[PDB]
C-alpha cells in the first residue's frame, strides 16, 4: 500500500547497510 | 348606475372629511415631542437557550402565563409544549394537518389551540384525567386559511382568517356567537386587549381595525402602510398597537388619537416585517424580519437599538414573556432561542 | 536479507570454533613463522615463514557469503614475527578480497506532503465542527474520513521516528554486537501494527464516503441513525478483521525485525488484498458517479459542448474524495520488482496518497459554499 | 442532581424518543403541491367540508403525500408560501383552450419568480391533449389571433409520440410547450428547473412520471451540495 | 390609504387611440411593479401589460401585442398605455394595477373578488 | 338589484359611524406613552437587565 512496501524496501537498505558497518568495523578490530 | 356614482362621490367625500379631521388633530410629532428624551442605548442580547426538535419550519408560538411553559407549533405536523428554564419538553401533540399556521396558550394553562391552511380550529386539553391529550374541540365553519388564536379564557376563544373575517367562539358549545366583517383582505394576526375587552386586527389591504367582542362592529379603521400588514400587537397600556407589514415596515396607531403616530424605518430594511411584541415596559419594540434579524426598536425613538441575530432561515414569530424576563423567537430553521 | 543478528550470531559462533582452534593447535610447526594469533577479521592462525599463507575467507560475513573461497595469501616474516607495511601491524591486504538517494528523496516528499496535509486537515475539523450549522450525516462522515487521514499522517510521522530507533542509532549497534535491543521491544512491534491499522482504515473511510455518496443517488433513503452507526463500524472496524490477523501471522511465522520487512509476500496479501478491493470497489463508484453527472449534464438541454469542462471539473473535485489517483497502479504489485516501474509507482503512489489530505481539506472544507457562507455570516454578526 | 426533576427528565426523553421515530418517517415522504388550473385537476386517477385535500400514493415503496388546496379564497400570495419546502410543485394547464391560456402563462410566471419558491421546481401537466388534438384537426378555431408568434414557430427537433401525428397538432403541442420553457429559463439559475410533459385526461402512467421528476429532483438536489453540479 | 386614479375612457371608432392615463398616491411608487388588467363585459378579467421598477422590462398579452404601449412616469407618480388601433373586443373597464409587495418581480393581482391595491376603472367602449 | 348599492351603504354607514367619535390631541397622546415608559422602566428587565442571582435563564 506504498508506505507498506517504502518501509520494507527502506529497512532493507538500513539493515543491509548496518551489516556492512560490521564487515568494515570487524576489520579495525 | 347614478345611484353607484352618488354613494362613490359620498364615501370620498365623507373620506376627505375623516381625513380632515385627523389632520389638525395633530399639533407635534411624536419625534419632536421625544426629543429631549434619552436614548435607550445599544442593548446587547444573547441566546441562553436554543430549543432544539421540531423538524420543518415554524409558524408560531405562545408563552405561557406563568412565563415559564410556552407551545411552538411546526409545519412537520407536530406542536410541542417547551420548559424553557430547563429545555425539557412536556408534551408532543400530533396534529391532524400538518399545515399548521397559528397556535396560542389558554391563559389558565389548560388548553392549547392551533389552526391553519385547513379551515378549522382545534383545542387541546392538557390537563386531563387520563394523562395522555386528546382534541376537546375542533371549531369549523369558516372559509378561508386560520391565521391567528388568541384564547379570551377557558370557553372563549376568537378567530382571524383569510375570509376576510373574525370569529367569537363558545368551545363548549362549538359554535360561532360573533362574526366581524368588514376587512377586505386576509387577516394576518390579532392581538387581544390586556383587558381581554377589545382586540386589533391587520389584513392583507394595509389597514387595521379595532373590534369589540360584546357587539361585532369596527370601531376605528388606521391606514397608513402600503402593503400586506403580517403582525400585530398590543401596547401594554392597551391604548395603542404597533403593526409591521410587508410595505416596508414597522409602526405605531393611538386609538385614542386616530392616526399613526410614528413609524419605524431605515434604508437598508428591505424586507418586510413577520412578528411583532412589544417590551414589557412598552419601551423595547421588538420586529422580525425576513432577513433573519429581529431589531429591538425603542418605541419613542425612530432609530433601533440592537439586533438579534442567529437564526438560519428567516423569523416567523417572536413573544415577549408576562414578566418580562425573556423573549423567544422562533424560525424556520426549525430552532427556537430564548434571549435574555 | 541477512540480519545483523544472525551476521552477529554468526560471527560469534566462527569466532568461538576459531578460539577453540586456536587452543587446540597453539605451537608452531616449525618454531620460525607468525604465532596462532586469531584477529577480530579473521583467524590466520598458520604462518608461512617470510612467504605468503592462503587464509580462506571468514565463513560467517553476509557481505562475502556468495563469494567465492579466494584466500588471503599472509605475507609473513621468516623471523616469525607478523610484518609491517607503512608502519601498520599487518600486511597481507589480500584480507577478504570478498563482496540509495530515491528512496530518501521519496522520504522528504512524502513527509512534506503528510506535514501539509495533517496541519490543513486539523484546521478543516476544527472548521467543519465548531459552527454547529454544518453537523449532518455528510459531514460527519467528512469528519471521520479527516480523523482516518490524520491518523494515518501521525502514524507515519511515528513509524518512521522509530525505525532510526533502533538502527541509526550507533548505541542500537554497538548493543546489537553483544546484547540486545529495540529491536525485540513488543513496543517496536506494535508501531508498525499501528501504521498498518491507520493506514487500511484510511482506505475505508474512503470506501464509505464513496457508498454512502452513492447511495444518496441510487437508493431510497434509510434511518439516518442506524445507517450512521453501520457506516462507523464499517470504516473503524472492518480494518480490525484484517489487520489483527496479520498482526498475529507476523507475531508467529515472520518476528524478524519489527515487522517492517515483508520477506514473505504472501503474509503480505492479507493486508493488501483487502484494500485493493476497496479502492475497486470505490473506483466503480466513482465511474457511476461521473455517469450520472453527465446524464444530467446532457439532459439539462442547455448544454452549448461546453460541457467538458464542467464535467473536468467535477471529476477533478471527485478523485480526491474517493481516492481513485490509487488505481492507475494499484494492479502493479510487488511481483514487479522492477526499477523505473517500482520507483514511479512508489513516487507516484506515495506523493499522490500523501497531499490527499490537502486535496480533501481545500475542496470539502475551504472552498465549499456552505462553509464560505459560515464565514459571511459569521463576519457579519461580529458586530 | 434533583429528585423530582428526574421524572420530568424521563418525560423528556420519551418525547425525545417519539419524536425520533417520527423524524425517520418525515423525511422518508415527499410532500407535493398540485396547483394549476381550477379545471384539469386530477386527484382521482393517482386514487370536513372544507380545507385542504391530501391524497397519498405509493410508487416504487416510495411515499408521496400530494395536497390540492381547496375551499380557499382566491387571492394567494400568502398562503403559497407555506409550501417552500415542498420536493415538487405540480403545476397542470389546459391546452386547448387558447383563451385562458395567456392567464395561465402568467401565473406559472408568478411561481417562478416568487422568493419563497426559487428553489421549488415545478411538474409541468400540459393536461388534455387528447382536446388539443380534435382543437386544431377541427380548424375552427385557430391559434394565431391570441399567440402572433405562431406564424412564425416551426417545430423544432423532437419525438412525436405515435406515427399519425398530423404536423399541425405536434406543432400547436410543442409551441404552447416552448412558452412555459421560455419563462422558465428567464431565470436562468440553475436551482430550480421545470419538468414538462403532455399528459391527457385519463393516463395509467401518470403517478410514475410524477416518481421520475422527483427522483431527479433529488439526485440533482444531492449533486449540489457536492458540488458535482 | 392607498389610492389609483385612471382617466381616459371614451366611445371611439375601430381603428382609433385613446391615452389612459393611471395617477397613484398613497403608497411607494417606484419600488413597485405595475400591471393593466381589463374587464370585458360577459367574462372575467384578463392581465394586459406590465413594466417594472426602473421602466425596463415591458411585457404585453400577445392580443395588444405590437399595438399598445405603457409609460412610468415615477416623478409625476403616474403610469400610461397608449392606445393606437382599437378593436371592438378591448372594450372593457380597464384597471390599473399595483404588485403586492415592492422590490419583488412577482405578482398576484388579478383576482376577481377582493384585490385591494387596484385602480377603481375607466370604461373604454369601440363602436360605431 | 346588484346589491353593490346595498354593501356601499353599509360601507358609508360604517364610514359615517367612525366619524362621530372623540378626539385627543397627538401631543397628549405622546405625553401618556411616555409616562407609561417611564413608570414601568424601573420593571422592565430587557431595559435594565437583572443580575443574574435572579435571572432564571442563567
Ligand atoms: C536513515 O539513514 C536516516 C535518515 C536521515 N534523514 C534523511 O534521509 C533526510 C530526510 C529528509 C528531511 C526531512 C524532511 C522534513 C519535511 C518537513 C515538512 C514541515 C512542513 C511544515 C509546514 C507546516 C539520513 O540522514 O539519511
Amino acid at each position: 500500500h506504498s508506505q507498506g512496501t517504502f518501509t520494507s524496501d527502506l529497512s532493507k537498505q538500513k539493515e543491509s547497510k548496518a551489516a556492512q558497518d560490521f564487515i568494515e568495523w570487524l576489520k579495525a578490530g | 348606475q347614478s345611484e353607484l356614482d352618488q354613494l362613490r362621490q359620498e364615501a370620498e367625500q365623507l373620506k376627505n372629511q375623516i381625513r380632515d379631521a385627523r389632520k389638525a388633530c395633530a399639533d407635534a410629532t411624536l419625534s419632536q415631542i421625544t426629543n429631549n428624551i434619552d436614548p435607550v442605548g445599544r442593548i446587547q442580547m444573547r441566546t441562553r437557550r436554543t430549543l432544539r426538535g421540531h423538524l420543518a419550519k415554524i409558524y408560531a408560538m405562545h408563552w405561557g402565563t406563568d412565563s415559564r411553559l410556552l407551545v411552538s407549533a411546526s409545519q412537520d405536523g407536530k406542536l410541542i409544549i417547551w420548559d424553557s428554564y430547563t429545555t425539557n419538553k412536556v408534551h408532543a401533540i400530533p396534529l391532524r394537518s400538518s399545515w399548521v399556521m397559528t397556535c396560542a396558550y389558554a391563559p389558565s394553562g389548560n388548553y392549547v389551540a392551533c389552526g391553519g391552511l385547513d379551515n378549522i380550529c382545534s383545542i387541546y386539553n392538557l390537563k386531563t384525567r387520563e394523562g395522555n391529550v386528546r382534541v376537546s374541540r375542533e371549531l369549523a365553519g369558516h372559509t378561508g386559511y386560520l391565521s391567528c388564536c388568541r384564547f379570551l379564557d377557558d370557553n372563549q376563544i376568537v378567530t382571524s382568517s383569510g375570509d376576510t373575517t373574525c370569529a367569537l367562539w363558545d368551545i363548549e358549545t362549538g359554535q360561532q356567537t360573533t362574526t366581524f366583517t368588514g376587512h377586505t383582505g386576509d387577516v394576518m394576526s390579532l392581538s387581544l386587549a390586556p383587558d381581554t375587552r377589545l382586540f386589533v386586527s391587520g389584513a392583507c389591504d394595509a389597514s387595521a381595525k379595532l373590534w369589540d367582542v360584546r357587539e361585532g362592529m369596527c370601531r376605528q379603521t388606521f391606514t397608513g402602510h402600503e402593503s400586506d400588514i403580517n403582525a400585530i400587537c398590543f401596547f401594554p397600556n392597551g391604548n395603542a398597537f404597533a403593526t409591521g407589514s410587508d410595505d416596508a415596515t414597522c409602526r405605531l396607531f393611538d386609538l385614542r388619537a386616530d392616526q399613526e403616530l410614528m413609524t419605524y424605518s431605515h434604508d437598508n430594511i428591505i424586507c418586510g416585517i413577520t412578528s411583532v411584541s412589544f417590551s414589557k415596559s412598552g419601551r423595547l419594540l421588538l420586529a422580525g424580519y425576513d432577513d433573519f434579524n429581529c431589531n429591538v426598536w425603542d418605541a419613542l425613538k425612530a432609530d433601533r437599538a440592537g439586533v438579534l441575530a442567529g437564526h438560519d432561515n428567516r423569523v416567523s414569530c417572536l413573544g415577549v414573556t408576562d414578566d418580562g424576563m425573556a423573549v423567544a423567537t422562533g424560525s424556520w430553521d426549525s430552532f427556537l432561542k430564548i434571549w435574555n | 536479507t541477512v540480519s545483523l543478528w544472525e551476521t552477529v550470531q554468526k560471527w560469534r559462533e566462527y569466532r568461538r570454533q576459531c578460539q577453540r582452534s586456536l587452543t587446540e593447535d597453539p605451537p608452531p610447526a616449525t618454531d620460525l613463522f607468525c604465532n596462532r594469533t586469531f584477529d577480530e577479521y579473521a583467524c590466520w592462525p598458520d604462518g608461512e615463514p617470510g612467504s605468503f599463507v592462503n587464509v580462506s575467507c571468514p565463513w560467517y560475513l553476509p557481505w562475502a557469503s556468495s563469494v567465492p573461497q579466494g584466500h588471503v595469501y599472509r605475507f609473513c616474516t621468516a623471523e616469525g614475527l607478523w610484518l609491517q607495511k607503512d608502519n601498520s601491524s599487518l600486511p597481507w591486504r589480500d584480507l577478504s578480497e570478498c563482496e540509495e538517494e530515491q528512496l530518501l528523496f521519496l522520504y522528504i516528499i512524502y513527509t512534506v506532503g503528510y506535514a501539509l496535509s495533517f496541519s490543513a486537515l486539523v484546521i478543516a475539523s476544527a472548521i467543519l465542527l465548531g459552527f454547529r450549522h454544518l453537523h449532518c450525516t455528510r459531514n460527519y462522515i467528512h469528519l471521520n474520513l479527516f480523523a482516518s487521514f490524520i491518523l494515518r499522517a501521525l502514524s507515519v510521522f511515528i513509524k518512521d521516528a522509530a525505525l532510526k530507533w533502533m538502527y541509526s542509532t550507533a548505541a542500537q549497534q554497538h548493543q546489537w554486537d553483544g546484547l540486545l535491543s529495540y529491536q525485540d521491544s513488543l513496543s517496536c512491534r506494535l508501531v508498525f501494527l499501528l501504521m498498518q491499522y491507520c493506514v487500511a482504515a484510511n482506505y475505508y473511510w474512503l470506501l464509505v464516503e464513496g457508498v454512502y455518496l452513492y447511495t444518496l443517488l441510487a437508493f431510497s433513503v434509510l434511518s439516518e441513525q442506524w445507517i450512521f452507526r453501520l457506516y462507523v463500524s464499517i470504516g473503524w472496524g472492518v480494518p480490525l478483521l484484517f489487520v489483527v490477523p496479520w498482526g498475529i501471522v507476523k507475531y508467529l511465522y515472520e518476528d524478524e525485525g519489527c515487522w517492517t520487512r515483508n520477506s514473505n509476500m504472501n503474509y503480505w496479501l492479507i493486508i493488501r488484498l483487502p484494500i485493493l478491493f476497496a479502492i475497486g470497489v470505490n473506483f466503480l463508484i466513482f465511474v457511476r458517479v461521473i455517469c450520472i453527472v453527465v446524464s444530467k449534464l446532457k439532459a439539462n438541454l442547455m448544454c452549448k459542448t461546453d460541457i467538458k469542462c464542467r464535467l473536468a471539473k467535477s471529476t477533478l473535485t471527485l478523485i480526491p474524495l474517493l481516492g481513485t489517483h490509487e488505481v492507475i497502479f494499484a494492479f502493479v504489485m510487488d511481483e514487479h520488482a522492477r526499477g523505473t516501474l517500482r520507483f514511479i509507482k512508489l513516487f507516484t503512489e506515495l506523493s499522490f496518497t500523501s497531499f490527499q489530505g490537502l486535496m480533501v481539506a481545500i475542496l470539502y472544507c475551504f472552498v465549499n459554499n456552505e462553509v464560505q457562507l459560515e464565514f459571511r455570516k459569521s463576519w457579519e454578526r461580529w458586530r | 442532581l434533583s429528585a423530582e426533576d428526574k421524572a420530568a427528565v424521563e418525560r423528556s426523553k420519551m418525547i425525545e424518543k417519539q419524536l425520533q421515530k417520527d423524524k425517520q418517517v418525515y423525511r422518508a415522504t415527499h410532500r407535493l403541491l398540485l396547483l394549476g388550473a381550477d379545471n384539469s385537476g386530477k386527484s382521482t386517477i393517482v386514487k370536513k367540508t372544507s380545507g385542504i385535500f391530501e391524497t397519498k400514493f405509493q410508487v416504487d415503496k416510495v411515499n408521496f403525500h400530494m395536497f390540492d388546496v381547496g375551499a380557499q379564497r382566491d387571492e394567494r400570495r400568502k398562503w403559497i408560501q407555506c409550501f417552500n419546502d415542498v420536493t415538487a410543485i405540480i403545476f397542470v394547464v389546459d391546452s386547448s383552450d387558447y383563451n385562458r391560456l395567456q392567464e395561465a402563462l402568467n401565473d406559472f410566471k408568478s411561481i417562478w419568480n416568487n422568493r419563497w419558491l426559487r428553489t421549488i421546481s415545478v411538474i409541468l401537466f400540459l393536461n388534455k391533449q387528447d382536446l388539443l388534438a380534435e382543437k386544431v384537426l377541427a380548424g375552427k378555431s385557430k391559434i394565431e389571433d391570441y399567440f402572433p408568434e405562431f406564424a412564425r414557430y416551426t417545430t423544432p427537433e423532437d419525438a412525436t409520440p405515435e406515427p399519425g401525428e398530423d404536423p399541425r397538432v405536434t406543432r400547436a403541442k410543442y409551441f404552447i410547450r416552448d412558452e412555459f420553457l421560455r419563462i422558465s429559463t428567464a431565470s436562468g439559475d440553475g436551482r430550480h428547473y421545470c419538468y414538462p410533459h403532455f399528459t391527457c385526461a385519463v393516463d395509467t402512467e401518470n403517478i410514475r412520471r410524477v416518481f421520475n421528476d422527483c427522483r431527479d429532483i433529488i439526485q440533482r438536489m444531492h449533486l449540489r451540495q457536492y458540488e458535482l453540479l | 390609504q392607498v389610492q389609483l386614479q385612471e382617466s381616459g375612457g371614451g366611445l371611439v371608432q375601430p381603428g382609433g387611440s385613446l391615452r389612459l392615463s393611471c395617477a397613484a398616491s398613497g403608497f411607494t411608487f417606484s419600488n413597485y411593479k405595475m400591471n393593466w388588467v381589463r374587464q370585458a363585459p360577459g367574462k372575467g378579467l384578463e392581465w394586459v401589460s406590465d413594466i417594472s421598477q426602473s421602466g425596463a422590462s415591458i411585457s404585453y398579452t400577445g392580443s395588444v401585442k405590437g399595438r399598445f404601449t405603457i409609460s412610468r412616469d415615477n416623478a409625476k407618480n403616474t403610469l400610461y398605455l397608449q392606445m393606437n388601433s382599437l378593436k371592438p373586443e378591448d372594450t372593457a373597464v380597464y384597471y390599473c394595477a399595483r404588485c403586492p409587495a415592492p422590490f419583488t418581480r412577482d405578482c398576484f393581482d388579478v383576482t376577481s373578488t377582493t384585490y385591494a391595491y387596484r385602480g377603481q376603472g375607466t370604461q373604454v367602449t369601440v363602436s360605431s | 338589484n346588484t346589491a353593490s348599492i346595498a354593501q356601499a351603504r353599509k360601507l358609508v354607514e360604517q364610514l359615517k359611524m367612525e366619524a362621530n367619535i372623540d378626539r385627543i390631541k397627538v401631543s397628549k397622546a405622546a405625553a401618556d406613552l411616555m409616562a407609561y415608559c417611564e413608570a414601568h422602566a424601573k420593571e422592565d428587565p430587557l431595559l435594565t437587565p437583572v443580575p443574574a442571582s435572579e435571572n432564571p435563564f442563567r
